[PDB]
């Protein structure tokens, strides 16, 4: 199934995932597409912070859901 | 004094702990900003008294900064005397300067512990010039030490102090009806137009949008809002 990940700038990243995918796996997929290291990624779904060990299913993230990506960058 | 500090992570947990260590009570807390549309901005608790924006100081950005500086010097702008502005004279201290700008310009709204080191810094520097404030920070151990400790916190590992940093923090605040961008690398605050206590977040985000559309190939932006808690 597909899910969409939106950045602060408004860019939409489309990912091919499975309900069984862990947040860690989703971050790795984002790295492959955007080159953003997982450590710098904080994923959000409907206002909730997502943790690496849980799965999309755990957060009830279904097909075509949109997650929001916050970047933990150093200034 | 030529010192170099470590770059701070754009993370509410880190910034809120930094403020706690400097003696500010937690009824104001930074939160993440997930997007720029009404629906996502509605998730940010109100009121919002400051927005810290982390953005890339790329070559394209510097061209704009250079043009902006000359435009403002040649055409003028308004900057109210109420604004507290300090220059950046310490490499990588932008995070601390951004936090100082956010609290300094909202000081009357804050609740400080009796021996708060941030409160002391602000009270002692209240009548200093932007340049004198930078010199004062260069000698203020309490903040140097806290910044260092906070620099090691976060989701990411702190880099080497000599590694290149091309991301910067600026503060956006509302003072006397106008939105001001406070960047210690600039010669003065930047007036971005009108705003109010109630629309600061939205108006600050419009400025953030400008930064983003100037650098279309960059995704490296982060905005945190200092919200009531
Ligand atoms: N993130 C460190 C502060 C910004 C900076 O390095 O200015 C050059
Ligand atoms: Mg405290
Ligand atoms: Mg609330
Ligand atoms: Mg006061």
């Amino acid at each position: 199934m597909q899910i969409f990940v939106k950045t602060l700038t408004g860019k939409t990243i489309t990912l091919e995932v499975e309900p069984s995918d862990t947040i860690e796996n989703v971050k790795a997929k984002i790295q492959d597409k955007e080159g953003i290291p997982p450590d710098q990624q904080r994923l959000i779904f409907a206002g909730k912070q997502l943790e690496d060990g849980r799965t999309l299913s755990d957060y009830n993230i279904q097909k075509e859901s949109t997650l929001h990506l916050v970047l933990r960058l150093r200034g | 004094e030529g010192q170099r500090w470590l770059p701070l992570e754009a993370n509410p947990e880190v910034t809120n702990q930094f403020l706690k260590q400097l003696g500010l009570h937690p009824n104001w807390q930074f939160v993440d900003v997930y997007g720029m549309d009404p629906e996502l901005l509605s998730m940010v608790p109100r009121p919002v008294c400051a927005v810290l924006l982390l953005f890339p100081i790329t070559e394209k950005y510097e061209v704009f900064r250079t043009e902006e500086e000359e435009k403002i010097k040649s055409q003028g702008q308004d900057v109210t005397s109420s604004v507290y502005f300090m220059k950046q004279t310490i490499s990588n201290a932008c995070g601390t300067i951004g936090l100082i700008h956010a609290i300094a310009n909202n000081k009357d709204k804050m609740h400080f512990e009796s021996g708060s080191t941030l409160k002391k810094f602000l009270e002692e520097s209240v009548s200093m010039s932007p340049e004198e404030r930078a010199r004062y920070l260069e000698n203020y151990d309490a903040i140097r030490v806290t910044h260092e400790t906070s620099a090691h916190e976060g989701q990411t590992e702190a880099p080497s102090i000599d590694e290149k940093v091309d991301l910067h923090f600026i503060a956006l605040v509302h003072v006397d009806g106008h939105l001001y961008e406070l960047d210690g690398r600039k010669p003065f605050p930047i007036n971005h137009g009108e705003t109010s206590d109630e629309t600061l977040l939205e108006d600050a985000i419009e400025v953030c949008k400008k930064f983003m559309e100037r650098d279309p190939d960059e995704l490296r932006f982060n905005a945190i809002a200092l919200s009531a808690a």
